[PDB]
Formats: structure tokens, C-alpha cells, sequence
RNA sequence: AAAUUGAAGAGUUUGAUCAUGGCUCAGAUUGAACGCUGGCGGCAGGCCUAACACAUGCAAGUCGAACGGUAACAGGAAGAAGCUUGCUUCUUUGCUGACGAGUGGCGGACGGGUGAGUAAUGUCUGGGAAACUGCCUGAUGGAGGGGGAUAACUACUGGAAACGGUAGCUAAUACCGCAUAACGUCGCAAGACCAAAGAGGGGGACCUUCGGGCCUCUUGCCAUCGGAUGUGCCCAGAUGGGAUUAGCUAGUAGGUGGGGUAACGGCUCACCUAGGCGACGAUCCCUAGCUGGUCUGAGAGGAUGACCAGCCACACUGGAACUGAGACACGGUCCAGACUCCUACGGGAGGCAGCAGUGGGGAAUAUUGCACAAUGGGCGCAAGCCUGAUGCAGCCAUGCCGCGUG
RNA sequence: CCCGCAGAAGAAGCACCGGCUAACUCCGUGCCAGCAGCCGCGGUAAUACGGAGGGUGCAAGCGUUAAUCGGAAUUACUGGGC
């Protein structure tokens, strides 16, 4: 199936997760569809710290798509401050 | 082989496969039957062929063993001769 | 053979002890050597009847290595001469194959093998591997050897 | 690395001061300047062309206390910008943390400013801040910590800055041991001794 | 709508089956002199109308035969 | 606004000169090696050679909420027995929690490794029609009723072992009928035909043998049309050297009819035609995994494919097929070969180019480390288990980069 | 990542110096021993061999070798000739 995963990018103790939509064969920074946004739990209070494009979220759900764990609690987070 | 899920596998595997052996030979008993009454020229003794047959084919096609196309084609192709004969 | 073994503190230290224990080894090695040989090149100018046999040796242990060659060099004679050339623990290897076959020496495997290395190299040259598993018996073969080298 | 060696002689090479000296006295009673160093300083060789060039990018290369390779990084920069690459690299060079403190007066001489920044005596933006290649941006602050703030060489320091020549694009306030940098100087502020012209041709082979 | 393309007859031998040459006409990559290449292909026609010297017509099909992939549509013009 | 601003020569043939012409040097860069020397830190990188051979440890499991069940540990129960009368051995009970072995379900076709082979059976780009697809999702419905086996187990019984053979032996979402059948299949129509599986949680009243019925909820299963995803098939162009390699081809090129495949097709056979490709380079020989890119260069260009990412192929060598939604399958099966090992000589076992590691080759390249805390993956309702992927650590001036030795 | 302790205290080598090409003098040998990328040094006046003093360039590195491009318009399409 196709699912929405978190994809690592950056460099040792400096974490920055890519929001991935892929198969969920692939492997962890193998080839996807499309990037639909970034996470970054390092980043200070100056500096925005996620963004998603919540409307592909959508479109790609309905479409049949799944969340992980992370990236649902992401969205939640997101939608709660906006 | 070394690992558990390989021995057993191997061990269904085996089972699976005579029983296919089985359901397969039946199958082409049937088909060679109704090809030999085909050659022979009795339409009455085709059609009885093919009607006997027809159930067999979609059977084992609804439990997977032959896709439906294949029993698509055979019944189609079989009446097809037979309309040949008449 | 015989060395002391000592457990040791830190990691850094020991390569370089190793590595300067080595260096004054060699060092010392080839003075001795390269001393003979300068001083006694032009004394080797005469010549005389003399009746040399080399020998490539490969053995199981250390020991037995020390052993074989002690043999070997004790049964020299001031006409007979049985010069070995270099001997080491383990299988016999290309390395030893093509050192036999450059020189006028026999390949001899104590309680040891060839492997397929130094076979290809050895069925392609036509050098002599010789196998014994008894001392007894390699100093017999080796002492005919030697001794039928005479006139 | 840093050059540790004698440092008139860098001077007699290159056979003017580089201020590589406190000031208390007149660098004449020092050294003799003329004479180039070794047995044979006496003579004055020719010098090529490209003798001359090397000559005076060693000679920038001093007075700024800069190794070779961070140098060519300089240039490279200096290049990758806009504008005449000359004003960008001196641009460039000015922008160390070094040199403006030295230039801001806290120091004696470029090594005391940089031994003294090192070791974590500064702040800039009430940062502590101690690696001395840092490059400051407009409108910082530029200050010394308290802890630092009561040493003798510093008071010395802000006596002796009186007598060299202040300059247009920084202002100073021994009042508050502290300073800020409007903006970047051009060409025009320095000296008229450098010739960049040779530099780049230079580099540029 | 459908892609088409225009070529040369140059054999009616084989059966139910013509040879059509298309010739395109590009530039060299780095001498820059135009060559005129060309490209032979098999096409179906099933009732041997063609000719050899006509011009025609042609377009791309499901794999009728084994090297036969492209079907005739009209001829354009006859030889002679 | 922005996203480019780019171009140096010198030495050397002669008594001396101009020219032509070869040679040598100054610059960048590397998966580098060796010599001398050696403080710290940050990020990266580390068998290019024998696709040579491998000791040892680990690298693929999970589900008691599918099932017959107790192999172990625990709790309860009779109170066995004891017994200090309210404490402790064995006396048991699938009774409960759980769970060794077994059937059954899903997963080992992904993740990882390597570049031996291939001049196209590949790849890159742009198009295309005659196709299927588990887990995910939309819709419409369906879910009645039976039958005979088997593992486990029990009792025997061969072999050195691997591994067996016989008899009794029980259940299920295991297996197989029958009913029912349209929007599905075949058919011009008329007609003809096709499926299945339950489990768990809680409960008032009522039945009630308390076996549970009965109500409700969740989750499973069957059919058909859709979506998303993956894979299969075809076309044009592009993709090394050798013309001291000029002709090649008979299922070969077409056509008719059968057969086969999920699908079109000489994919396969019978017959008929005598064709097809080639100087715009066929056939043949040598060499080679490709690409997004990397180095150099002012540019056009030249060389190259280490690391990261996409595609292809391979798993001691050669050949074949089953199971399966999907393989002609690294840690699956069968046959042949070589090689290594065990033996009662009667016969047997093996496959690191997975992570460490050893031998060997070489100028040359490391630790037989910690943890599933995070990302991601398999199984489950979930708790949870597995993961040498991955996170982190150890060695190495291999490189870029910052600092000090006042 | 921060604070305290003591002490200049625990820490600099490599290559080159005749022209190309930045930087010279003496001693030792005497076409020998040797150097070398090229022209070429050495037969008792060696800035070219060895040692020393001085100097030049890099730097926790410095050199030699291997290899690709540039210099090469020396395969010349941009850009060569008979
Ligand atoms: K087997
Ligand atoms: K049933
Ligand atoms: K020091
Ligand atoms: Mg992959
Ligand atoms: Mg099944
Ligand atoms: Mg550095
Ligand atoms: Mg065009
Ligand atoms: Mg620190
Ligand atoms: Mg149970
Ligand atoms: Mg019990
Ligand atoms: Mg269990
Ligand atoms: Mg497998
Ligand atoms: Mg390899
Ligand atoms: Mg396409
Ligand atoms: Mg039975
Ligand atoms: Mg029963
Ligand atoms: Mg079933
Ligand atoms: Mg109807
Ligand atoms: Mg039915
Ligand atoms: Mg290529
Ligand atoms: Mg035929
Ligand atoms: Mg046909
Ligand atoms: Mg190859
Ligand atoms: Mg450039
Ligand atoms: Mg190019
Ligand atoms: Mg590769
Ligand atoms: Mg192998
Ligand atoms: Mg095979
Ligand atoms: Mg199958
Ligand atoms: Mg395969
Ligand atoms: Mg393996
Ligand atoms: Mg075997
Ligand atoms: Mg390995
Ligand atoms: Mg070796
Ligand atoms: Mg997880
Ligand atoms: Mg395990
Ligand atoms: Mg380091
Ligand atoms: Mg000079
Ligand atoms: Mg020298
Ligand atoms: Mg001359
Ligand atoms: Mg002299
Ligand atoms: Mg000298
Ligand atoms: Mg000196
Ligand atoms: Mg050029
Ligand atoms: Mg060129
Ligand atoms: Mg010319």
C-alpha cells in the first residue's frame, strides 16, 4: 500500500525528518511518489519548526492512503495550532 | 535447508502439489474427452461432452487452480468447434 | 618461539613498541648480513670443489621449523654445503613455489601442504615438491640427496 | 599553525614596518631596517616580475596574520562575489574578528588581540565568542567581559590606540570598554601600499 | 487525431505485408551538416492494394504479426 | 534584485637568424601508495587485486482472539496426604495464567550483498494497447445445510546417521459435495453454469439441559463493478573499438488453421508462398553493467561511473520445475559436476559476492563492539516479539575544515 | 554546554636555494664519489656532488611515485595544413 512516513535527512545527532509518500516496500529513503513536507525536532524557538501540506494529506487518504504514528500525531499538533 | 518455516513449508508445499496433480488430471480427462467427441462428428454426444464439462472448468477456477480467462477460452473455443461440426 | 608475553594498559602504545622492536631487528639483520658479504666478496675471488644444496622449507610449528633447519645446517660438511635458503611456518604457498622454481632448490612439506595457488605454479614449472611426515626419513632422502651431488 | 618566529625580520624582508610592534619606541632603534635579513642582506638583488607580486602577497599576507590556504579561500569568496574582487578580498580580510578588535583599540598588536580573543575575553552581541577567523556583520556590538574587563595590558591598550589613527567606519567608547561597526569600509579608507592589482594577477594563472 | 505517418513504398513482395522507408531529415550533432536518414518498416495491408513507388500512409497497431506493428491507413499517392 | 565576470607562458636542434616540428616543466584532482614527521576537535571515507577458498558467532519470524492440546513453569480446587491445627509434600485436577511440539493463517519474491555475464534479453528519452495485482479504499449484495480424512498422539518396528515403515488414532477459518446465482462466464438469442468461515466482548428480561440459547457490539469470510499501487507487453530515436570481420539467414520472412499464455505474437505445430537483413555497416572478433552525476576545461569539449539515488543481472558451476497474488527463488526443492567433511564403508552433510572475522593475492584498505531509546519493516485487536536494516560506538593525518603550541 | 584548580607550564617538521623558479657563502673531494623534470654540473676556483652557516616556501603536515584534464590550435566543429 502506499503510506506517509517519515524519511531521515541531515547529519549525526542533527535529525530532519522528510513527510514521504511511498510504498511501503521500498525502503526508508528509496524511491516515493511525491515530499509533502518536513519535520525538525532539533530547530530553536526563532525558526519554524514543521510544515505539512495538509491538502494532499487529504487527497492522498481518500485516495486509500495510511498515516504512521508520528505523522498523525504531527497532524494533530498542526491542527491544533491552526 | 536450515530454518524452521523452510522445512515446513517445503512439507505443504508437497501436499499442495498433489493435489493440484489430481485436480489438474481430472480436468484434462475431461477436456480429452470432449475433444475425442468433437474428432468423432456426433453433435448430440458433444454437446452431452460440454455440458458435463462446463461445471468442472468454473469450479476449479473459482478455487484459484486455473484463472478465469483459461476456462474462458477453453469453453468459448469448444463451442465455438462445436458450431463448426453444426 | 620462547618470547615473553606480557599483558599491557593502553591501546596506542604497543603498535609503536612492536613497530620500533622491529625496525633495530632488521636493522641489525642486514648489518650482519651486508657486513659478510662486502668483506667477503672479494675473498670468495678463489674457488675450489665445493658441493651446495638448497632447500625450501615448510613446517607445521615453530619449533619444528628451528629443528629441521638446526638439522640441516649442522650436516653440513666444508665440501658439502646444504644452504637453506628460507624457511616459514605454514602451507606451502606461491610465494615459496616461485622462490623454489627462481632457484636450484626442492620444495619440502613437513607435516604440511600445497594449495592450489602455488599448484598451478608449481604443474606449470615442473618443480619438485617433496612431502615427508617423519624427521627420520627427510634427513635419509636429503643426506642421499646431498651425498649424491659428489663427483 | 601560527608564525612564532621573529617578527622584524619579516619586516626587513619585506622592507617596510608591518606594525608588528607595540610602538613605544620608533622602530629604527629597534632594527635596522634598511639591510635585508641574513649575511647577505647587504645586496639588493633584481627581482622578476613575478618575484614582485609574490612580494606583495606575502606582504598582505603578514600584515593580516593569515595562513596560505585560508587565504585562497578568501580569494575564492572574493571572487564568487561581486563588484572589483580587490575591494571585495580587503572587504573580506577587514571582516576578521582580529583585526577589528586591534583596530578598535583594545590591543597592542594583532597577536595580543588575538591571544586575547582565543581565550574567550570578548563578546560580540553578548555572545562570547573565541575563534579568532570569525566575521562580523554590520551593526554589531563589540564588547569585553567584566571578568576581563580589570587587565592592565587592556588599560595600556586604550591609552596607547590614542596616538595611531582612528578610523571613519567604527565608533568606540573606552567610557563602556566597547564598540560598534556601522558598516563595511571600500578601498578608499586603507592604505594606499597595497596594490591588489598584483594579488590578482597573481592568483589568477 | 490519430499520429500519422507518410513514407515510400519499396516492397510489395511479401504477402498481405509491405516494406515503407520513412526518410527524416536532421542535423549532424557536432559538424552541424544536415544528413537524410532513413527508416525501414514492416506494415500490415490486407488486401495487397499498395504498390511498389506509391506513397502512403501509415500509423502504430497492437503487434499483429512478429515485426509487423504498423497497419496501413491510405494511400496517398500511386506510382506511375 | 538575484541564479555566473571568461582565455598568461617558459626551456630545448644552429657560428648566429626565421620557420616547421617533437620533447620537458609550471595548475587543478584522487576510494591513492611509500619516505620523514606528528597536539586537539568537527564532518565525511575505508579490498580498486582472486565472482579465490572459508573456522566460528549472529543475519526471518510471528498469531492461544483458527484448532486438537498439556511438553514445561506458575496460580486455584478437592483436600489428597500430611498436620506445628492452620503450616507443607505430592495426590491429582487444562480448572485458571500461560505455553514446548503439531495442524492452519500471513510473512521468507522486501530489506541486504556483488558487477561475474550482456553490445542489448540492458539502459535513457518520448509515445502506446491486447493485460493482471495480496495487504489499502468506494459501492452493491450475499453468508443455507452436510460429508469423509489427517497431523499431533498411542503401540510396534529398520538404519551408524541423516532419516524412516506399519497398525490404531482426533479437530478446526484444513479438505470436498449439495442448495441458492447476477450486475459474473459462455452463447446472436434461447438458454447453460459458477461461493463461502467463523471468533471474541458484554448483558436485562425470557427459554433453559444452564449445553447454552436470546439481545447487542467489534472483527473475520464469498461474489461483482470501481480507485490507488506494483508488474508484464510493444514502437521511434540515442547508447564502444576492429572492414587486415562483406555478405548473413530455412521457423528463417510472411499467410491459413489448430494449440498455448493473464495478455498480442513463429510463442508452438501442420500446410502454402520465397522471402527478410546488409555500405545509412549486416554477420563475426575484442572489450564493457547503465543513468541522475564526478574531475578537468572560458567554452565547445575530453576522461570517468569510488560514495548517495533510480534501473538491470547474479547467488559453488550447469539444467528443471513445484508452491504461490507475485520467483523459475542469497540464508527453498530435484538432477548432474567438482571440491571439503562424517562413517560400521553399507552410505551421508555442505555453499559468507549478509554482519564481524581467517587464510591467500597484493604496494594497499579496519572491531569476531553496544541497542532496538528514535526512523522504517513482518506478525497481532492489543500488550508485545523479531530486525548485523538502522541509531551509536572502536581503528586509521585518507580528505575537507576550525583551534593551539603563548 | 557551563563553573573552579595549578602552572608557560604538556605540544614543529618537510622540501628547496645554477636558468626555467621565490631564496648564497665557505669547507671536503677532483669527469671519481655523485645529481638530474629539461638545458646540463663533476678531470683541484663546484651558487648544480657531500657537510656547515644563512636564506626561501609550505605547516600538523611536507615531499616522490601512480593516474585524468589543461598547457596542446599537438586531430584544428568553435580552431590546422598538402
Ligand atoms: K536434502
Ligand atoms: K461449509
Ligand atoms: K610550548
Ligand atoms: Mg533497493
Ligand atoms: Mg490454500
Ligand atoms: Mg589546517
Ligand atoms: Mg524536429
Ligand atoms: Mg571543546
Ligand atoms: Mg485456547
Ligand atoms: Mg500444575
Ligand atoms: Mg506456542
Ligand atoms: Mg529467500
Ligand atoms: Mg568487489
Ligand atoms: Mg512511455
Ligand atoms: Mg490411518
Ligand atoms: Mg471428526
Ligand atoms: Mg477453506
Ligand atoms: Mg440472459
Ligand atoms: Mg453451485
Ligand atoms: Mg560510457
Ligand atoms: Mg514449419
Ligand atoms: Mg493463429
Ligand atoms: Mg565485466
Ligand atoms: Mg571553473
Ligand atoms: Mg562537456
Ligand atoms: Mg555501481
Ligand atoms: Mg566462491
Ligand atoms: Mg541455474
Ligand atoms: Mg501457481
Ligand atoms: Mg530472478
Ligand atoms: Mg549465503
Ligand atoms: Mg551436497
Ligand atoms: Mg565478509
Ligand atoms: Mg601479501
Ligand atoms: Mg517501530
Ligand atoms: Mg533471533
Ligand atoms: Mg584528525
Ligand atoms: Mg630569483
Ligand atoms: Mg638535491
Ligand atoms: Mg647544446
Ligand atoms: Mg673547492
Ligand atoms: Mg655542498
Ligand atoms: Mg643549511
Ligand atoms: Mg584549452
Ligand atoms: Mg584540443
Ligand atoms: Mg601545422
Amino acid at each position: 500500500m502506499v503510506t506517509i512516513r517519515l524519511a531521515r535527512h541531515g547529519a549525526k545527532k542533527r535529525p530532519f525528518y522528510q513527510v514521504v509518500v511511498a510504498d511501503s516496500r521500498n525502503a526508508r529513503n528509496g524511491r516515493f511518489i511525491e515530499r509533502v513536507g518536513f519535520f525538525n525536532p532539533i530547530a530553536s524557538e526563532k525558526e519554524e519548526g514543521t510544515r505539512l501540506d495538509l491538502d494532499r494529506i487529504a487527497h492522498w487518504v481518500g485516495q486509500g492512503a495510511t498515516i504512521s504514528d508520528r505523522v498523525a500525531a504531527l497532524i494533530k499538533e498542526v491542527n491544533k495550532a491552526a | 535447508a536450515n530454518i524452521k518455516s523452510a522445512k515446513k513449508r517445503a512439507i505443504q508445499s508437497e501436499k499442495a502439489r498433489k493435489h493440484n496433480a489430481s485436480r489438474r488430471s481430472m480436468m484434462r480427462t475431461f477436456i480429452k474427452k470432449v475433444y475425442a467427441a468433437i474428432e468423432a462428428g456426433d453433435k448430440a454426444a458433444a454437446q452431452k461432452a460440454f455440458n458435463e464439462m462446463q461445471p468442472i472448468v468454473d469450479r476449479q477456477a473459482a478455487k484459484g487452480l486455473i484463472h478465469k480467462n483459461k476456462a474462458a477460452r477453453h469453453k468459448a473455443n469448444l463451442t465455438a468447434q462445436i458450431n463448426k461440426l453444426a | 618461539a620462547g618470547d615473553e608475553v606480557t599483558v599491557v594498559r593502553d591501546e596506542k602504545k604497543a603498535r609503536e613498541v612492536a613497530l620500533y622492536r622491529q625496525g633495530k631487528f632488521r636493522e641489525v639483520k642486514l648489518a650482519r648480513q651486508q657486513k659478510s658479504k662486502l668483506e667477503n666478496m672479494f675473498a670468495n675471488m678463489t674457488e675450489g670443489e665445493v658441493h651446495e644444496v638448497n632447500i625450501v622449507l615448510k613446517a607445521d610449528v615453530q619449533g619444528s621449523v628451528e629443528a629441521i633447519s638446526d638439522s640441516l645446517l649442522k650436516l653440513s660438511t666444508d665440501e658439502v654445503k646444504v644452504k637453506i635458503i628460507g624457511s616459514g611456518v605454514g602451507g606451502i604457498t606461491e610465494t615459496d613455489a616461485t622462490l623454489a622454481a627462481a632457484s636450484n632448490a626442492i620444495l619440502v612439506g613437513f607435516n604440511v601442504r600445497a594449495d592450489a595457488s602455488a599448484r598451478k605454479v608449481i604443474e606449470a614449472e615442473s618443480l619438485d615438491l617433496r612431502y615427508y611426515s617423519v624427521i627420520y626419513n627427510l634427513i635419509d632422502e636429503v643426506k642421499a640427496a646431498m651425498s649424491g651431488m659428489l663427483s | 599553525a601560527r608564525y612564532l618566529g621573529p617578527k622584524l625580520k619579516l619586516s626587513r624582508r619585506e622592507g617596510t614596518d608591518l606594525f608588528l610592534k607595540s610602538g613605544v619606541r620608533a622602530i629604527d632603534t629597534k632594527c635596522k631596517i634598511e639591510q635585508a635579513p641574513g649575511q647577505h642582506g647587504a645586496r639588493k638583488p633584481r627581482l622578476s616580475d613575478y618575484g614582485v607580486q609574490l612580494r606583495e602577497k606575502q606582504k598582505v599576507r603578514r600584515i593580516y596574520g593569515v595562513l596560505e590556504r585560508q587565504f585562497r579561500n578568501y580569494y575564492k569568496e572574493a571572487a564568487r562575489l561581486k563588484g572589483n574582487t580587490g575591494e571585495n578580498l580587503l572587504a573580506l580580510l577587514e571582516g576578521r574578528l582580529d583585526n577589528v578588535v586591534y583596530r578598535m583599540g583594545f590591543g597592542a598588536t594583532r597577536a595580543e588581540a588575538r591571544q586575547l580573543v582565543s581565550h574567550k575575553a570578548i563578546m560580540v552581541n553578548g555572545r562570547v565568542v573565541n575563534i579568532a577567523s570569525y566575521q562580523v556583520s554590520p551593526n554589531d556590538v563589540v564588547s569585553i567581559r567584566e571578568k576581563a574587563k580589570k587587565q592592565s595590558r587592556v588599560k595600556a591598550a586604550l591609552e596607547l590606540a590614542e596616538q595611531r589613527e582612528k578610523p571613519t567606519w567604527l565608533e568606540v567608547d573606552a567610557g563602556k570598554m566597547e564598540g560598534t561597526f556601522k558598516r563595511k569600509p571600500e578601498r578608499s579608507d586603507l592604505s594606499a601600499d597595497i596594490n591588489e592589482h598584483l594579488i590578482v594577477e597573481l592568483y589568477s594563472k | 487525431k490519430i499520429r500519422t505517418l507518410q513514407g515510400r513504398v519499396v516492397s510489395d513482395k511479401m504477402e498481405k505485408s509491405i516494406v515503407v522507408a520513412i526518410e527524416r531529415f536532421v542535423k549532424h550533432p557536432i559538424y552541424g551538416k544536415f544528413i537524410k536518414r532513413t527508416t525501414k518498416l514492416h506494415v500490415h495491408d490486407e488486401n495487397n492494394e499498395c504498390g511498389i513507388g506509391d506513397v502512403v500512409e501509415i500509423r502504430e497497431c497492437r503487434p499483429l504479426s512478429k515485426t509487423k506493428s504498423w497497419t496501413l491507413v491510405r494511400v496517398v499517392e500511386k506510382a506511375v
